RNA sequence: CUUGAGUCUCGUAGAGGGGGGUAGAAUUCCAGGUGUAGCGGUGAAAUGCGUAGAGAUCUGGAGGAAUACCGGUGGCGAAGGCGGCCCCCUGGACGAAGACUGACGCUCAGGUGCGAAAGCGUGGGGAGCAAACAGGAUUAGAUACCCUGGUAGUCCACGCCGUAAACGAUGUCGACUUGGAGGUUGUGCCCUUGAGGCGUGGCUUCCGGAGCUAACGCGUUAAGUCGACCGCCUGGGGAGUAC
């Protein structure tokens, strides 16, 4: 998670939809999901991963 | 100076560059006193989604040492250089050796 | 006609109407059936069990192409999202992928106001 | 969402990605924006959020 | 904010003995120091009215910090504007 | 002189700010194929759009604005307010050890600066929404609510206006006075030997105790008990109007 390159480690948290999971669901513990959702982000615009199913 | 961990996609039909490319890179790094305490050359790999057709790319890591002038110049470089789409420069973030 | 056998059919459901439209394999119209065009419209269509008589009246308008086994797309929450699914597998035409399209915008364009009944 | 599952029948299941859009993630739309109104109401449910 | 390796070094200068961070000596010259850097980049963009505030923070301290060599040791407060040109 | 306040060192989180690039989803428009008698809208309708071929469906292109999920009683900021991603410049806050300064502080009429939204000037910009306005509908009437359209504006750069239920309707600083559960963010420590067990700080919600209060309620983030300084109130309408 600490980075993108993660891709493997990190779509666990995505779901399906490639929508980040809140926490209620998975419990990645706040302090941490900051860089989580901030990775992610970052790192579907390098193609690592989609941004949506469908595109 | 400042650590770094650039990310450039070359378009696949263009792979023959990537190597070389490094070159120029690697030496706009050495006159200039910095350092590349990384390089995973990702080569070939599926692209999620489609960026402007192809649906795949060449990533080359890099994380250098020089100063941001010469790092900058890179982005520059990159734009112009259809050879490369997409493209990504964070700063230090602790220099990472190896891995990845 | 051509014979494809295998093409889809997108379901387009307002809040006011639904067109079922059972296009090829590389997206080509091939028969479209509306709910308003169904007989009956106003407060009568809309409603499920009516707008759906229009999406399995296809067949009688379409099959005439001559398909087996197809997917189908959903994009609209309109009362026959579902509705007019079952009208397929009943019709008797096959299924295989079924993905939901509608349209969900990250926060760019702006909707309308009013609305005050 | 996808969907392919063999096994011939055609109970449901298109309850599956349902629970995560749907006519609520676009009934969260279509209308004017809430601009100032959800900082209250999404704010306001935590009320409830509690007991 | 100013190098880590800057401060360090103007401290050794003015502090009023060998390396002190304290003294009005070594206060008013950090000070200074970062208001004359910033000076530049105000020059740019000129809309940041937060980024500024601080700007006068710290800047109506000097004035301020200033005072005190006055209000107590005087002989040095125009022995120590006259290092940086200050008040004028 | 050092506990107030301040500097140095090392780190910590964040939508703090200004600038510059960039990304994907979607609407609109334009273009081309497929295909045909409807679409759109409503309580119904009608205006509007359709055979000059719409709608839907698919392919290509243009552009503007906004950043889904994350996201939260979450965070940051003096307040206003501030969300994709990246870079550059840059403000504040906070914890850890000490080191240094040595009352250098608090408040503040006047004065100076910042100011949501609308609005104003100049030049740009224009997809979506929409004052005005024009139709359609409702009605006894309907200069409205509803529908179809739609200009200013909303966007940008610079300059101006300075207002808001600018709200915690609660000035700032400091000192104290039972506690309970949760949030978030530093740091010390315990087979760390677990997720965790015990501490100690910064900020933050819900509850509530004595007390305070006309009551509602506030209750260590007070409306409790004290102090320093400032702003203001003195029946309702006339009127925040007139000169
Ligand atoms: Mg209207
Ligand atoms: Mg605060
Ligand atoms: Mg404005
Ligand atoms: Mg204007
Ligand atoms: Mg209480």
């Amino acid at each position: 998670e600490i980075d993108y390159k993660d891709i493997a480690t990190l779509k666990n948290y995505i779901t399906e939809s490639g929508k980040i999971v809140p926490s209620r669901i998975t419990g990645t513990r706040a302090k941490y999901q900051r860089q989580l959702a901030r990775a992610i982000k970052r790192a579907r615009y390098l193609s690592l991963l989609p941004y949506t199913d469908r595109h | 100076m400042r650590h770094y961990e650039i990310v450039f996609m070359v378009h696949p039909d263009q792979s023959e560059q990537v190597p070389g490319m490094i070159e120029r890179y690697t030496a706009a790094i050495t006159g200039a006193e910095g350092k590349i305490h990384r390089l995973e050359d990702w080569g070939r790999r599926q692209l999620a989604y489609p960026i402007n057709k192809l649906h795949k790319a060449h990533y080359v890591l890099m994380n250098v040492e020089a100063p941001q002038e010469v790092i900058d110049e890179l982005e520059t470089t990159f734009r112009f250089n259809d050879a490369v789409i997409r493209s990504m420069v964070m700063r230090t973030k602790h220099a990472v050796t190896e891995a990845s | 006609r051509k014979q494809v056998s295998d093409g889809v059919a997108h379901i387009h459901a307002s809040f006011n109407n639904t067109i079922v439209t059972i296009t090829d394999r590389q997206g080509n119209a091939l028969g479209w059936a509306t709910a308003g065009g169904s007989g009956f419209r106003g407060s009568r269509k809309s409603t499920p069990f009516a707008a759906q008589v229009a999406a399995e009246r296809c067949a009688d308008a379409v099959k005439e192409y001559g398909i087996k086994n197809l997917e189908v797309m959903v994009k609209g929450p309109g009362p026959g999202r579902e509705s007019t699914i079952r009208a397929l597998n009943a019709a008797g035409f096959r299924i295989t992928n079924i993905t939901d399209v509608t349209p969900i915008p990250h926060n760019g364009c702006r909707p309308p106001k009013k609305r005050r009944v | 969402i996808k969907v392919r599952e063999n096994e011939p029948f055609d109970v449901a299941l298109r309850r599956f990605k349902r629970s995560c859009e749907k006519a609520g993630v676009l009934a969260e739309v279509r209308r004017r924006e809430f601009y100032e109104k959800p900082t209250t109401e999404r704010k306001r449910a935590k009320a409830s959020a509690v007991k | 904010s100013l190098s880590t390796e800057a401060t360090a070094k103007i401290v050794s200068e003015f502090g009023r003995d060998a390396n002190d961070t304290g003294s009005t000596e070594v206060q008013v010259a950090l000070l200074t120091a970062q208001i004359n850097h910033l000076q530049g980049h105000f020059a740019e963009h000129k809309k940041d009215h937060h980024s500024r505030r601080g700007l006068l923070r710290m800047v109506s301290q000097r004035r301020k910090l200033l005072d005190y060599l006055k209000r107590k040791d005087v002989a040095r407060y125009t022995r120590l504007i006259e290092r940086l040109g200050l008040r004028r």
